[PDB]
């Protein structure tokens, strides 16, 4: 826990770090993306509840 | 290659640049420019989930998105002062409308059999007008075929042609006596306003197409 | 037959014409009037029974012509002559109150009262 | 004829640089900020959890 | 050649009939938005009724359009 | 603001020209503190 | 008909349908999942 | 990102594509018919 | 010949104008339906027969115009 | 001939009259939208799509009139 | 020739009638703006851009009609 | 001459376009009067908007008039 | 010549149709005044400047039309 605390402190990405790098550190990204494309759903639930939707309706 | 072909290539390259290097570094927060096409993404997500929501909604989301984006880019690019109007070749727009209409009819027949024509039997009504409401529903069903195309075509064509006619007129307005050079700003200002309006009706048509052919697709995917 | 009443005292709870200020503008009730419910706004009310006229200043309430042609007017408190400058000074203070701010609504109501007063 | 259209387009770009480009700057900034703030907030949150 | 001249004129006159149906379509849809704002929750029942009215109002205009085509094409 | 609260404030103001009775004034001055009661418990006795 | 009676209708329509198929594929396979990646990446940070 | 991700657009959009082919052929014959006008 | 056949074509065009009234008419009944139904809710089942009757009658005036058009065609 | 080319020009003019009914129509739908939105407030998320639908179809009848004008004039 | 030249002038005139409908259209939108703001006192921040949208669509039909008027008059 | 006759007749026909603006303006002012009579104090915001609406309605009429003058003078 | 004079007197008739719009318009402004006053008589003085303004503006469109009429008839 000391090491993890230090790792978040010594490298905190919150602006940039490639989203490709986020795919590289987590293939969970591609798993979900592929599953969503396979599902044919482009709504991401959770995205909307803490990032707004721009809408004209 | 034709003039039309050359400008279709130009449109394609414009659309490519809007994602290829609109996102610099593939940043988590993403470049500010891509925020625009994010908002477009969200308002078409919530529109076609709003319309053709259901299990197949996102299965028709790329199609409804390139139906936004084609018309959205092609009624901005065509509004450039020296740029060739693809959309003023009506045959591409009207053909796309007939294609989608036929592709609704084929989909409807495929998805809902010979009871596809039960889409054109609307609801219970007294028996002497049960057949009537099939005849002048089917009449309206292939009025849907041409209506979607003819809206977009008429507006865009009329805007460019109106603008050019007034532009040519103000040219000859400024070739008469010098008193017209003084206070010749009011017709110039009309042309500026018309050019401003044409971007607006092009974005309005780009959204209205992709929602109206979501409404027809709503009918086709879910009978009633 | 008018029933005009306040919790404090009844007023008329015969009367020929009653003129009332309502959220539906101004309503006048004369003989048979179709049976209505009206929110009474802060108001100046005139009651005429025959040609004799009595003038009431009314703090809003509810008005209801009943389907038996009984004009129930109920309001918190009232005569016009009784209400009838120092209040204008108070209302000026109330404008000051709007600056800081339920107090906001109160001060707004004070402005409404200033209008109602101005009507006098 | 068409030089009139180029003058109007130039005028349009003048109106855009006056009005739309700062408005869109403010809009874009607002969203950018909101996203960024959410991200840094989650990072802060997560540092807390380690300590907890 | 009077017939040919008349064919083009007659087509124009036929176009006039359509305007009324256009107004009609708006009248139904105005009621839809008005109604929905009035009830709130009526909308799911009312929307089918509305679409029916739209189609019927539209159809009158379609008849006018067909007469235009019948003169024009012959 | 509540509609009847709106009418109330107006009535209180309306007793202000002045000639008025003590009973009116008493009727226009509150004398209470509402004790909110949690579930047994009780948030503060805010002056009503 | 300022260019609305060519004989080049089929020329036009050919390049037209080619552009549609290109954009459809282009959006769908490349650029749409690049937006969906942004959503999912943001949600993964949100979850993390 | 700009990786080719498989999308099932080849059977979902099959009735659209069938319509595109039909109009393509019909316009070939129409273009030939209009070039004599 | 030319003039009489021409005149038929003219008369036919004019006849469409009569139809416009029906177009507005059908809508007015339906508008009332949506407004009425949103106002009551529950009236709808009784009212829907009345509405069909009103549709038919509005249409009927248009039919008279339409058949005169057909005669001239 | 002179008579035929004239008859096309005149006939086109007559066709243009048809647009007026749709023009008023479009405004009525947008009015209903503004009215509804001011009455409810919150309905707007549903009601704005409904209004867009009503706009499109009202517009289309006028445009049919316009297309006949174009057909005669250009053709 | 004379008949064709005449037909230009006449055709323009007939087309000018249609503009009247758009005039009424704009007025209806603004009437609704006024009415709505009067209903709510505070709808306006939403309703003003909404009204401008309504204005633009109602106006557009008139402008299409005006184009046809110019096409007939000028050629 | 037929061309001379045509410009005078045509000028007449174009004048009809003004009619719509005349109805229109009155509806804007009617709504202003109805609104202000309901609110009282709405007027400070609303009166500017009413003048904007008046101007736009009139502007359409000026297009009609400009066509009328293009026929009449031209 | 006879054609010109004929066209003048016919043309005079045609323009006069435009006046009808203003005739309805004046009534609409006054109707609003009457309704406003009846719905609240105290507002009346604030409304009164706007009322006279609206009457004039309504009438004016008809007068624009009327000037064209006189240009044909007298001119």
């Amino acid at each position: 826990l000391q090491s993890t605390l230090d790792n978040i402190q010594s490298a905190r990405p919150f602006d940039e770090l490639t989203v490709d790098d986020l795919t590289k550190i987590k293939p969970e990204i591609d798993a979900k993306v592929e599953e969503m494309v396979k599902k044919g759903k482009w709504d991401v639930p959770g995205y909307k509840d803490r990032f707004g939707n721009l809408n004209v309706m | 290659l034709t003039t039309f072909s050359l400008y279709t290539i130009i449109v394609l390259l414009v659309i490519t640049s809007l994602y290829t290097l609109t996102n610099n570094n593939n940043k988590i927060i993403g470049s500010r420019w891509l925020i625009s096409q994010e908002a477009i993404y969200d308002t078409i997500m919530n529109m076609t989930k709003g319309q053709i929501g259901g299990k197949n909604w996102g299965l028709y989301f790329p199609m409804i998105f390139t139906l936004f984006m084609f018309i959205f880019i092609a009624n901005l690019i065509s509004m450039i002062p020296y740029s060739f109007a693809l959309s003023a070749h009506l045959v591409f727009i009207i053909s796309l409308s007939i294609v989608i209409w036929l592709g609704n009819t084929i989909l409807g027949l495929y998805k809902h059999g010979w009871v596809f024509f039960s889409l054109f039997v609307p609801a219970g009504t007294p028996l002497p007008l049960v057949p009537l409401l099939v005849i002048i529903e089917t009449l309206s069903y292939f009025a849907r075929a041409i209506s979607l195309g003819l809206r977009l075509g008429s507006n865009i064509l009329a805007g460019h042609l109106l603008m050019v006619i007034l532009a040519g007129l103000t040219f000859n307005f400024m070739l008469i006596n010098l008193f017209t050079l003084v206070f010749g700003f009011v017709p110039l200002a009309m042309i500026l306003a018309i050019m401003m309006l044409e971007f607006a009706i092009g974005i309005i048509q780009g959204y209205v197409w992709a929602i109206l052919t979501a409404s027809y697709l709503k009918d086709a995917v879910y009978l009633h | 037959k008018l029933q005009f009443a306040l919790p404090h005292e009844t007023l008329y709870s015969e009367v020929t014409q009653v003129n009332l200020p309502a959220k539906s503008g101004r309503i006048g009730v004369l003989a048979n009037h179709v049976p209505t419910v009206e929110q009474l706004l802060p108001g100046v009310v005139e009651v005429m029974e025959g040609s004799n006229s009595k003038k009431f200043f009314i703090s809003g309430g509810f008005a209801t012509v009943q389907p038996d042609s009984q004009l129930c007017v109920t309001a918190i408190e009232a005569p016009l002559e009784s209400f009838s400058e120092n209040i204008k000074n108070l209302l000026a203070e109330a404008k000051k109150n709007v600056s800081s701010s339920r107090e906001a609504a109160e001060a707004a109501i004070q402005v409404e009262v200033l209008e109602n007063l101005q009507s006098v | 004829d068409e030089s009139i259209l180029l003058l109007t387009f130039l005028g349009f770009t003048g109106l855009v640089a006056k009005y739309l480009a700062p408005a869109y700057k403010d809009f874009a900034d607002a969203r950018m900020k909101k996203v960024s703030d959410v991200l840094n907030a989650s990072r802060n949150k997560h540092v807390e959890a380690v300590k907890d | 050649q009077l017939v040919l001249a008349a064919k083009y004129i007659g087509a124009g006159i036929s176009t006039i009939g359509l305007l009324g149906a256009g107004i009609g379509i708006a009248i139904v849809f105005a009621a839809l938005i008005n109604g929905v704002s009035r009830n709130p929750s009526i909308k799911d029942t009312v929307f089918p009724m509305a679409i029916l009215g739209f189609a019927l109002s539209e159809a009158t205009g379609l008849f006018c359009l067909m007469v235009s085509f019948l003169l024009l094409f012959g | 603001i509540s509609y009847a609260a709106y009418l109330n404030v107006a009535a209180q103001a309306i007793r202000s020209t002045e000639l008025q009775t003590a009973s009116v004034l008493n009727r226009s001055q509150t004398d209470a503190f509402y004790t909110q009661y949690k579930n047994a418990s009780e948030p503060t006795p805010i002056t009503k | 008909m300022p260019q609305l009676v060519p004989f080049y209708f089929m020329n036009q329509l050919t390049y037209g349908f080619l552009l549609m198929i290109t954009l459809l594929i282009l959006f769908s396979q490349f650029f749409l999942p690049m937006i969906l990646r942004l959503y999912v990446s943001r949600l993964f940070i949100s979850k993390l | 990102m700009l990786k080719r991700f498989p999308t099932p657009i080849l059977k979902v959009y099959w009735p659209f594509f069938v319509a595109g082919a039909a109009v393509y052929y019909g316009m070939s014959k129409a273009a030939d018919l209009s070039s004599n006008t």
